[PDB]
């Protein structure tokens, strides 16, 4: 019992006296928004994907050029189609701003300050502004996008295009959009700005982000990493000429030690694809950061990674342990205690995986950001160019180990999770069913209770409008005879059935948002103590609920290492010096070779499961992306590497067993004599690749590739190659 | 009334529907696993049957002339 | 104080050796010898389970019952002799298959023809049994390993159902047992060894041909009563793995690789049995843990 | 058996086969008709009561076609597996009866 | 997703009813799928077959010359040393086993709905360099290009480095 409670229960003293139609419209508002960010995303994948085309275009040396005109014509045969999506994406962004800010506007007005609204909507509205970040920094990185619509400008108007007034307004506004750097981030704080309050709204965005990273409010990766790019944005605008997120810390209507904490922890996220995001930047290019420098210590960080992964991987590798080997042993109707056990590995499993899957791909991010140099590094030459120093030099044997190790146990596991999912999902929705009525039917009647009985109105529609909307009675009828009902005690029961069957989206979606008004004179301050903590309770579990009723695409999302390959932002950088990365410079082949090339023994039956990242990669490609070259790249190096695959793996295979056989027939005595002369043979040292040799149907990239069979290819060779040299 | 009425008949449709969409996707897991195991076989069977032509030509080449 | 060196007697040059010397009537009197010790060694294993009948045959049934399972296993008794003598057993084993082996070698390359129609013989039988022991006491003589020992049987056919009762029993016995093994810092699996600095990597040949023998004596089903063991010590192993005693657990993992190599041992268990009932993702971290 | 083989190379796996994708093309059918029996329906909750019906016996048919077809295809691996035991058995005395002719 | 019940008469049965008319096309689609598994698995299978049948008859014939064997007249010559080869087992190696050819259907298809490159190969006849126009944009020859490039270099910084 903390003093604050001791002191609430006093208060409780002194206090002692001596609609649907409208839930559904702002559900219609939020759902409108959503597909907003949907087509947003589309746009990001635009930006990121777009390769240069005026770079593969002959250019015109001088204005006496024979085929002058047909260069100009093919070239707008071919940008002209791609200039159009441009235009697609400034009317967008434009659109997009004003939508946002007039939402803004609407939930800032004085009146509606009071009101209440929905933490998914904050959440959605939040995702919003991260929106325009990430699709301002694609625009400010690709140079590509700006040089072809000039190219395609340059071309069209030589050839005298026909275009009307309007075409050419058009046209004229489309590059003053590309030439302006940090164009969509400025045009949203102009139209923030001029909103009185704006910054109060943001200000309960940022909050609740904070809250829910506090509180573990989240379940993958990109759900961890987008609360705290939220908060990042989300102070950088609330820090303008109109707002100051020092005096609003002042007022503790925010808690600037705790983001600056959350930033300290975790640096870097990744923004979109090779793309990162240095969190502490938000802070430092803030208008008032100068003046306030001392307030922070994220600020600082240096060219040292924070954690040891050695002390990582120990917590790691028992947790593996622990969950497996409990997860193991659950592999006529069960009691709902029985199905609540499957529901909670469920959830923990995905949780494990969750953090995992961020080890990696934070590790990788911050590496991203802080490529290595010689004084790091000494094997790392000066001449090397960033992407090489951020990706093959910038890891030691054991942190290659060790990411190997984590990406293996999370594909391990996601493979045994996935064997689950027929059990999982029976045992989810049974438990969400089981948990969902008897809050309605049973939890809710005390509350209801007191509702009527103190004429607490508001409180009651809210109550019976929960229970309406998704009670499933018993008797398909609900207990008239209900003495809570009339506002009386009780001197009764009530039988719950039992489904395998989920609440709708909607059902879900309106019970925790009504739910979530009551704890929000406040309607709060009318409940009991104990009520709120089973509302707040509820409320709390049912957060995961959806997660797990769509299990299998939640398990995909919480092992998602498809990013490791990607890196187009680098490649824009080269400024069309690479065309691509050579595969040493590749992650998927740098830790696979890694392993074939030390020959580790710890490390042997892992090396499938970094290859395996190809997988991810590729599939991302044609799934997420949509470009068919990004395939034809990733296939084109996994032919490359998997050859390379089979030759050193056949190649150390003969040697390990050739070595092993003339160590087994050496004279023993012969041995003894050797080591008191100080001339001692070394054993040949112990390794694994029983497990590799018994790969019949390897899949990758769709094919089933027998391994065993390439193998025994290769061993046969050099069984014949020794006996000829014998001979 | 007519609405209590439709929501207690929603729950008994969607549970009906839970119960074949959760069949249909473990034939779909049956599917998966039974192609696997036949690729299993298949290689197995791939691997003797080539060693068996092996030793079939390398016996002949005992028993007949060169070139 | 030992005057020799094991490896200079025992290694593959010495066995093959010995077989020229000792050729197939020498070799099978030595391990007609080994056979004998071994009985000895299953007749006082048998005490140790009937000193337990009652304990272990509540353990057979209640295997879904942790809580009961743990209590039952408490009023077990000689849990250390059960392992030291099947580990003794398993060491016996080993040093017989080095001999056959040694001496299929050597038979192969100066009687290469009856070999040859040994081999034949042997691999394409359909079957009745006292027929079967006869084709593979021949194999054997001629080092030939056989799926079911000749000599074993043998050995250990010197009521029918309290019988059968026993060697069911002793299954079950040995398989809630082996956890016992994690707590001994000689359980430790050593690459320079690919085995156990106490042996316990014996443990695989002894079970399973133990098993073979056993359940061929009194015409049972091998592949089921192996099936049981499997069952009953991956569930006894996966519930150490959510310990933490620092003592118990010390050699968990090593002692998880003893599952692997009873499966790799026995023709009668597959890899997608143990998969089913322990994941190899656990023996993969085990096998890395010893090897690193 | 060559002829079991036969059978099951030459007609029941093609055979259960094509069954299949009659399915395949019978139901998408069965599903127009659910949609437009419902349609032209004077009894709404007797129409529904109708295609669940068709949908419990579409899913009772998709599960037993696949199963024959099951059956069909590891009774053929079965059998061509014996076949290459059988061969290498006759290989092995073809080698044996020349190596008893060299030496 | 969207709304709720209203108590008005046949709107559950109407929802329903699409419901499972799109279950029962799931299972249309789900006969479709298992065809395409089934024979990818019995086109295999199939081609066993014949090398089974080949191989079996010319081991039935080997049978039979093998009896036709005496070791009474059979003569040696030094001419197979002199004057015949040498017999030589099979030594092929398979390799480049993710060329597009080997791209299985079904993820052909996705593939083929997925987006094209610009088609910037409409400048080529207009390049000085005789180069590809789309190579300037994607090039998944060269991973291999440079790879080899790299291979020779070492091998002589690593030839020139013992001298
Ligand atoms: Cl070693
Ligand atoms: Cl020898």
């Amino acid at each position: 019992v903390t003093l604050e409670d001791a002191l609430s229960n006093v208060d409780l003293l002194e206090e002692l006296p001596l609609g649907i139609a409208r839930y559904i419209e702002q559900a219609t508002v939020h759902s409108s928004m959503n597909e907003m960010l949907e087509e947003g995303q589309e746009y990001a994948v635009m930006l990121y994907t777009w390769r240069s085309c005026s770079r593969a275009i002959p250019q015109v040396k001088c204005n006496e050029q024979p085929n002058r005109v047909e260069i100009y014509e093919k070239t707008v045969e071919v940008l002209e189609p791609e200039v159009t999506k441009l235009m697609n994406f400034m009317y967008f962004q434009r659109n997009a701003i004003e939508r946002f800010c007039g939402e803004v506007r609407r939930l800032c007005h004085a009146e509606r300050r009071k009101d209440f609204v929905s933490e998914a909507y904050l959440i959605t509205l939040g995702k919003f502004i991260n929106m325009f970040a990430v699709l301002d920094e694609l625009k400010n990185m690709k140079c590509s996008v700006k040089n072809d619509h000039s190219a395609y400008k340059r071309a069209a108007q030589f050839l005298r295009k026909m275009a009307d007034p309007q075409s050419i307004q058009e046209s004229q506004n489309l590059s003053m959009f590309l030439a302006n750097h940090n164009k969509i981030t400025q045009s949203l704080q102009q139209q923030l700005e001029v909103i009185s309050g704006y910054e109060e709204l943001l200000a309960d965005i940022v909050n609740l982000c904070v809250d829910y990273y506090e509180n573990r409010m989240y379940l993958t990766p990109s759900e961890k990493h987008m609360l705290l790019k939220v908060m990042g944005f989300g102070l950088y605008l609330m820090d303008g000429s109109v707002s100051n997120i020092y005096k609003l810390d002042a007022k503790k209507r925010i808690n600037l030690s705790k983001i600056d904490k959350y930033f300290k922890q975790l640096q870097v996220v990744p923004l979109f694809g090779d793309m990162q995001i240095e969190l502490a930047r938000y802070i430092k290019t803030s208008a008032h950061y100068e003046e306030n420098k001392s307030r922070w210590t994220c600020t600082s960080s240096g060219s040292s990674p924070q954690y040891n992964i050695c002390e990582q991987m120990i917590q790691i590798r028992e947790d593996h342990m622990r969950f497996i080997s409990e997860l193991a042993r659950y592999s006529a109707q069960k009691t709902d205690a029985e199905y609540r056990k499957l529901f909670d590995l469920a959830l923990q499993g995905l949780q494990l995986l969750s953090q995992w899957s961020a080890h990696v791909m934070e590790v990788y991010s911050w590496k991203l950001v802080h490529p290595t140099d010689k004084y790091s590094n000494k094997d790392c030459p000066d001449s090397a160019e960033e992407y090489e120093r951020a990706t093959r030099y910038n890891y030691t044997s054991e942190e290659k180990f060790a990411l190997v190790e984590v990406i293996a146990m999370i594909k391990g596991l996601q493979v045994l999770m996935g064997r689950m999912e027929s059990v999982f999902n029976h045992a989810i929705r049974h438990t969400v069913y089981a948990a969902l009525q008897d809050f309605s039917q049973v939890t809710l009647r005390e509350p209801l209770r007191q509702a009527i009985k103190k004429k607490k109105n508001v409180i009651q529609s809210v109550l019976q409008a929960i229970r309406k909307t998704v009670c499933d009675w018993e008797t398909g009828h609900e207990p008239f005879n209900d003495p809570a009902l009339r506002g009386e005690k009780d001197p009764f029961d009530i039988k719950v059935p039992r489904r395998a069957v989920g609440p709708s989206s909607t059902q879900l979606y309106m019970v925790r948002t009504m739910l979530e008004s009551l704890i929000a004179k406040t309607l709060r301050s009318s409940l009991e103590g104990p009520t709120i903590l089973d509302i707040e309770k509820f409320h709390r579990e049912s957060f995961f609920y959806t997660h797990l009723i769509n299990f299998s695409e939640t398990l995909q999302q919480c092992c998602d290492l498809s990013q490791l390959w990607f890196r187009e932002f680098f490649l824009e950088l080269t400024m069309g010096r690479r065309i691509q990365f050579p595969i040493e410079m590749s992650m998927p082949w740098i830790l696979t070779d890694h392993i074939l090339e030390t020959k580790e023994a710890s490390m042997m039956e892992y090396v499938l499961y970094s290859l395996d990242l190809y997988n991810d990669s590729a599939h991302y490609a044609l799934t997420r992306f949509n470009k068919q070259f990004l395939y034809d790249e990733i296939e084109a190096e996994v032919n490359l590497c998997f050859d390379q695959f089979v030759y050193k793996l056949a190649d150390q295979i003969f040697a390990y067993y050739k070595v092993m056989a003339g160590s087994l027939l050496l004279d023993k005595r012969l041995r003894s004599e050797c080591k008191n002369q100080g001339a001692t043979i070394h054993l040949p040292p112990s390794n694994r690749y029983e497990t590799l040799l018994k790969q019949r149907h390897v899949q990758l990239l769709g094919r089933s590739i027998d391994l065993n069979r390439l193998i025994t290819q290769r061993v046969s060779a050099a069984m014949y190659k020794s006996l000829e040299l014998a001979i | 009334d007519p609405v209590q009425r439709e929501i207690h008949q929603d729950w008994a449709n969607r549970e009906y529907i839970e119960i074949i969409t959760s069949s249909i996707k473990k034939i779909a897991d049956f599917l998966n696993s039974f192609d696997m195991s036949c690729r299993s076989r298949l290689a197995t069977l791939n691997e003797k049957l080539t060693a068996l032509e092996r030793r079939i030509e390398y016996i002949e080449a005992r028993v007949t002339k060169g070139e | 104080e030992l005057t020799f060196n094991a490896e200079e007697y025992s290694d593959i040059s010495e066995m093959r050796s010995l077989s020229e010397l000792l050729g197939p009537y020498g070799m099978k009197f030595l391990s007609e010898s080994l056979m004998w010790h071994i009985s000895s060694q299953v007749a006082e294993l048998k005490k140790l389970v009937v000193e337990n009948v009652d304990v272990l045959t509540q353990m057979r049934t209640s295997f879904d019952k942790p809580d009961q399972m743990a209590a039952l296993f408490k009023r077990l008794s000689s849990v250390d002799s059960v392992l030291k003598r099947m580990t003794i057993i398993g060491v016996i084993l080993s040093f017989r298959s080095l001999a056959q082996e040694a001496l299929r070698d050597v038979l192969s390359y100066h009687i290469p023809f009856l070999v040859s129609s040994i081999e034949d013989f042997k691999d394409h039988i359909p079957t009745d049994m006292k027929v079967a022991m006869n084709v593979y006491e021949l194999s054997s003589a001629a080092g030939l390993p056989c799926e079911i020992d000749p000599a074993l049987v043998v050995a250990l056919s010197s009521s029918p159902e309290e019988e059968y009762k026993i060697a069911c029993l002793l299954m079950v016995f040995v398989a809630v047992s082996l956890p016992t093994l994690a707590s001994n810092v000689m359980s430790q699996y050593s690459p320079a060894i690919e085995g156990h600095c106490n042996n316990i990597h014996c443990l695989a040949k002894a079970i399973n041909q133990i098993a073979a023998a056993l359940f061929t004596i009194h015409k049972g089903s091998i592949e089921d009563r192996l099936k049981e063991f499997l069952a009953l010590a991956s569930s006894s192993l996966l519930k150490i793995g959510q310990e933490t005693d620092k003592t118990t657990t010390r050699n968990r993992e090593s002692v998880y690789l003893l599952l692997d190599m009873i499966v790799q041992e026995s023709p009668f268990l597959t890899m997608d049995l143990l998969e089913s009932c322990f994941p190899y993702v656990l023996l993969r971290n085990a096998y890395h843990a010893v090897y690193k | 058996a060559m002829a079991e083989l036969q059978m099951l190379l030459e007609e029941e796996i093609p055979g259960g086969r094509r069954a299949l994708f009659d399915s395949y093309t019978n139901l998408e059918r069965v599903a127009d008709y659910c949609e437009n029996n419902y349609i032209q329906s004077a009894d709404k909750q007797r129409a529904l009561e109708e295609t669940k019906a068709y949908t419990t016996q579409s899913l009772a048919s998709v599960a037993y076609l696949i199963n024959t077809l099951a059956n069909n295809v590891l009774q053929m691996l079965d059998i061509q597996a014996s076949q290459l035991r059988r061969m290498e058995s006759s290989i092995n005395h073809i080698s044996q009866t020349v190596d008893i002719h060299k030496e | 997703h969207t709304a709720l019940p209203r108590g008005i008469k046949n709107e559950l049965e109407c929802v329903t009813n699409i419901s499972l008319a799109n279950i029962i096309r799931q299972l249309s689609s789900l006969s479709k799928y298992a065809e395409d598994i089934f024979g990818e698995l019995f086109n295999e299978a199939h081609s066993f077959s014949f090398r089974v049948n080949s191989l079996q008859e010319r081991v039935d014939r080997l049978s039979v010359s093998v009896t036709q064997l005496d070791p009474k007249e059979e003569e040696l010559s030094l001419q197979d040393i002199t004057m015949r080869k040498a017999f030589r087992s099979s030594t092929i190696q398979d390799q480049q086993l993710f060329d597009r050819k080997t791209l299985p259907i079904p993820l052909q298809e996705t593939y083929d709905v997925c987006e094209q490159p610009p088609p910037l190969n409409i400048l080529t006849p207009y390049r000085d360099d005789g180069k590809e126009g789309l190579k300037f944009y994607t090039n998944p020859s060269y991973f291999f290009d440079l790879w080899k490039e790299k291979m020779l270099q070492d091998t002589e910084d690593k030839r020139k480095e013992k001298r």
